[PDB]
RNA sequence: AUUGUUACAAUACACAUUUUUUGGGGACGGGAAGAGGAGACGUCGCGACCCUCGCAGAGUCGUUCUUGACUUGGUCGCUUGAUGUUUCUUCUUCCCGUUC
């Protein structure tokens, strides 16, 4: 009952999520994508099992006209609590 | 868990209608509990052959209306 | 009667030629053999090639596919 | 356990329409119903989103890609609830 | 014989090449490890937008779902 | 409280017949059947009301009256509704 | 017994005694209310805090708009909890910033 | 529209909601039941649809819809 | 464990929503569940920028919430 | 008594007409035998609650007055009124079904408002009045309320129209 | 002059296919006329020379002043009615409403 969702939480600073984890022990900024065309730049703070993360100094990146002629939208959020689903890459810059 | 009723089906050829426009066809040879359906025929659609056997997915596997009632 | 568990058995002991399918992508479509086995549809592919079939020769490796993504399968 | 599962398992042998993901709707009679809605046919009609309509003796649905299972006036109250 | 979670386990410490469904990027990257639910971790990720490169991204982590494959 | 009408125009369509229905009935009283149960058409449909004076002076005054080229014949229900 | 340069990087570009004041009016504002000193802070997370520092290194022009803003958000605050009228002069609000 | 301040899907049974789709097919109905999944029974179902400007309508079923598609469920007014 | 517990923890805060739509909803949270089931209280919309056409009372399944935007900025998870 | 917002909250608006729509609203103790002498003031109490439905019928309503949205009132019953004249532009979409029987609708030249409509009143009816008994007068109806479907449960046929 | 037993739900676990964690004077509107929108598939309506002719979700029975069990609008016009797929390629004049 206890020791193996206990388990589990080590796993996590093992696998594919140690690089997050470690982000968010040492607060620096990562490139979240998502599924519709969208690029959020944001310093992670906590973290969680099915990637349902939650940062500081959301910079949201994201399109909102036709093919012929780009917009680059911008607007300065924080203290988000994103979904797993929709997170698809991360990356920690130097 | 529960499983499906395909004992019905077995030994019958149906017209499968996979997702995303594919007009798919064979006899259903197995079946399951997670709808993994194990047919002995194939020719997609005019109508052209392209291998015997076929074990297609869960997921994309929404109607299949039996030929032989 | 032939189930979908010792299927996976079966086409192991084989190591029988398959056309595997896309989800998104129609036009193109996997080609290779089946090899390792597994509790999920995830299964291991050796000799993968993506062919553009009719509504041609993608470089690739052992494809290790995913059990999602997977539409089709041949033994 | 489930209400709406158990009130499909009642309504065994009636015109129950149906809905899918695409938009083809159905109408005609129910087979059988379990714990995951997989839905069986009878006489069953296609009077789909795409035009060509057709009228088909057997079908045999996935519940995933099924929106919504249509069901009759006679079962509304009694005897599911209380 | 081989196996996929094997496979996988081999090609830890060496070059893979993961693609997704929605917006095809080929990555291409070092695998570092992976879980039970198939989370990927890469080293030296090159995000190669149908062949062209975005920008040489370093260290880098991928989600289950969106992949499709996995390669040299 | 129920009034069987007859003799009607059965080319009008269903729904519309019953809203006509109601827009007469609105009237005298409040109308409590939003719906025909027969379905069969051609003049037979029992205007449901809330108050029995209300149904009996929409017996009295539309005894025969113009709706949709024939006059309709007014008249008591044998049985109470299952609504009321 | 651990060591912190706490001027991260402002000895080069700016004069000690400059750095102090910066140093003071950073921390002046943490103390009065450290979410928005933290949000000033990481406005823009592409500027980054290094991995040897405790502040973001910013560009000059950059570094002046933050103080600026610190300054904005003591001043602020102080109105919101005093209810002072107005702030006289700058010369007036030196001796808020360093004393309290 | 009159709606007061409900707590749980316990609370509001029985009672004329609108419900939303994921391809954006705006629905209307009795909510009857509930379930794990969110597969509340409609009493009678009006569909409607709004091609990819104005809203259409229809009535084919009294249905039990699916709780996959359903995005988020609307109170239009109370009953009796 | 969970993250979802952080969000049960929170109550009564005005937040706002980036759903699968994309239209904005700031309200209240109410009796937010396991399964990430939030009620509105009061919220924006804007029908398929972001038009004017908020409806007062709502029910909203957790599937469909990609983001819970901030109202209360504090970071107390654990308990 | 006098329509007002206290009537109209007062009012039972529980039983929901289910021909079509909800809220099938009866202002005052009861709409029908409220004896409203005065126009349809304090229209905004009910703030376009709800086909809506409001039964003001068995009043003494002098004119017919609506203040709304273009979904708001389709079928309004005025039934057993004393209608001289009903122009207005605020409900101009959502008056489809208008039951406006016995009315004292005089003359041919008080339907002028109802008349011209195209743009004037999107949809409209009125029958069973004293204008019904003067000469050609469905034809002029037809002529100039187009919109006017089922002309006093009759409808309005294409012969008919090619006549006016 | 409450305690005991039994049954069913809630709370306590919950990333892999049937489900909550991945298949994205000038503008505007309507109607009519003239000059250089159209064809399919269905799905509901306004007229009728037509059909059809009547009182009851429907029928049967047990028991008692109202309840338990067992069975299973069709056709033709539209003489310019509405509406979703699916292929191809506007100007002038008058009348009526809104806005400045």
């Amino acid at each position: 009952r206890a020791e193996l969702e206990e388990l589990e939480e080590f796993e996590f600073k093992h696998g594919p999520m140690s690089l997050i984890n470690d982000a968010m022990v040492t607060r620096t900024p990562v490139i979240i994508s998502l599924r519709n065309n969208h690029k959020i730049i944001a310093r992670v703070k906590a973290f969680d099992r099915h990637c349902n993360m939650v940062l500081e100094n959301v910079k949201e990146l994201w399109t909102e006209k036709k093919g012929k002629n780009v917009i680059n939208r911008e607007r300065f959020i924080s203290k988000l609590f994103l979904r797993g689903d929709s997170v698809i890459v991360v990356l920690k810059t130097p | 868990v529960s499983t499906p009723e395909l004992k019905k089906y077995m030994d019958k050829k149906i017209l499968l209608n996979i997702n995303g426009s594919r007009k798919v066809a064979g006899i259903l040879r197995g079946y399951d509990i997670f709808l993994n359906v194990v047919l002995d025929d194939a020719m997609e659609i005019n109508n052209h052959q392209l291998g015997l056997q076929t074990v297609i997915r869960g997921n994309s596997i929404i109607s299949l209306e039996a030929l032989d009632a | 009667m032939v189930p979908p568990i010792n299927c996976i058995f079966n086409f192991l002991q084989q190591q029988t030629p398959v056309t595997i399918w896309l989800f998104e992508q129609i036009g193109i479509r996997i080609k290779g053999k089946i090899v390792g086995f597994d509790e999920f549809m995830n299964v291991v592919i050796d000799e993968a090639v993506e062919i553009p079939v009719n509504s041609k020769g993608t470089p690739l490796g052992k494809i290790l596919l995913k059990g999602d993504n997977i539409t089709l399968i041949t033994s | 356990n489930g209400i709406p599962v158990k009130l499909l398992n009642e309504a065994q042998g009636h015109i129950v329409s149906l809905e899918l993901t695409t938009g083809a709707t159905y109408r005609g009679k129910l087979v059988e119903s379990e714990d995951s809605m997989n839905v069986q046919l009878r006489d069953v009609i296609a009077t789909e989103p795409q035009g060509a309509v057709t009228h088909m003796d057997q079908i045999f649905v996935r519940g995933s890609q099924i929106k919504f299972i249509v069901v009759p006036d006679l079962l509304k109250n009694a005897p599911l609830f209380k | 014989p081989v196996n996929p979670k094997p496979f996988l386990k081999g090609l830890v410490n060496h070059r893979v090449g993961v693609k997704l469904k929605f917006n095809s990027t080929e990555y291409r990257g070092t695998l570092v490890s992976t879980d039970n639910y198939f989370n990927l971790q890469l080293n030296e990720a090159e995000e190669f937008v149908a062949g062209v490169s975005h920008g040489t991204l370093g260290e880098i982590f991928i989600r289950c779902n969106n992949v499709l494959y996995i390669r040299e | 409280n129920t009034l069987y009408v007859s003799q009607l125009n059965e080319k009008i369509n269903m729904q519309r017949l019953r809203v006509n229905l109601f827009l007469l009935f609105a009237t005298f009283g409040e109308v409590l059947k939003v719906s025909m149960n027969f379905k069969k058409q051609r003049g037979q449909a029992f205007i449901t009301m809330r108050t029995i004076d209300q149904a009996s002076l929409a017996q009295i005054s539309l005894n025969g009256e113009r709706f949709f080229g024939k006059p309709l014949k007014v008249e008591f229900s044998k049985s109470e509704t299952k609504t009321l | 017994m651990v060591l912190f340069n706490i001027y991260d990087d402002w000895l080069d570009r700016i004069s000690s005694y400059t750095a102090f004041s910066r140093l003071t009016l950073l921390l002046r504002a943490l103390k009065t209310n450290e979410e928005s000193a933290k949000m000033i802070l990481l406005s823009d997370p592409t500027i980054t805090i290094k991995s040897y520092h405790l502040w973001p290194s910013f560009t000059d022009e950059q570094w002046i708009t933050i103080e600026s803003q610190m300054r904005d958000l003591i001043l602020t605050e102080y109105g919101r909890k005093y209810n002072v009228n107005i702030s006289a002069l700058t010369q007036t609000e030196i001796k808020d910033i360093i004393l309290g | 529209i009159q709606v007061a301040h409900s707590s749980r899907l316990a609370n509001l049974i029985d009672y004329k909601l609108r419900v939303l789709t994921q391809d954006g097919r705006v629905y209307i109905g009795q909510l009857m039941a509930f379930d794990k999944h969110m597969n509340l029974v409609l009493n009678e179902c009006i569909e409607e649809r709004v091609p990819k400007i104005k809203v259409e309508k229809r009535v084919l079923g009294l249905t039990i819809l699916r709780g996959e598609q359903i995005l988020s469920t609307v109170v239009e007014d109370k009953p009796l | 464990m969970k993250l979802v517990n952080f969000l049960k923890k929170l109550r009564n805060e005005q937040v706002t929503i980036e759903l699968k739509n994309g239209t904005t909803v700031w309200g209240t949270l109410q009796s937010v569940s396991p399964q990430m089931n939030a009620i509105l209280t009061d919220v924006k919309l804007t029908l398929p920028s972001d038009n004017i056409a908020s409806l007062q009372y709502i029910n909203i399944r957790g599937n469909t919430i990609r983001q819970i935007i901030l109202p209360d900025s504090l970071n107390l998870d654990s308990l | 008594m006098k329509f007002t917002p206290s009537i109209v909250i007062d009012a039972p608006q529980y039983y929901v007409d289910h021909f079509n729509g909800k809220y099938n609203v009866d202002k005052c103790v009861i709409l029908r035998d409220l004896q409203l002498e005065t126009d349809s003031e304090s229209m905004p109490s009910s703030l376009k609650h709800l086909t809506h439905i409001l039964d003001l019928t068995n009043n003494d309503l002098i004119m017919i007055p609506d203040l709304s949205r273009r979904d708001d009132i389709h079928t309004l019953l005025l039934g057993r009124n004393n209608i001289v004249e009903v122009d207005g532009r605020l409900l101009p979409m959502n008056v489809q079904n208008l039951t406006l029987s016995n009315n004292s609708i005089r003359r041919f030249e008080d339907l002028q408002r109802l008349r011209r409509a195209p743009r004037t009143l999107k949809n409209l009816t009125l029958i069973g009045n004293q204008v019904c008994h003067l000469a050609n007068y469905r034809e002029h109806v037809l002529r100039l309320v187009p919109h006017l479907e089922t002309l006093d449960f009759q409808n309005v046929t294409a012969e008919e129209r090619k006549s006016a």
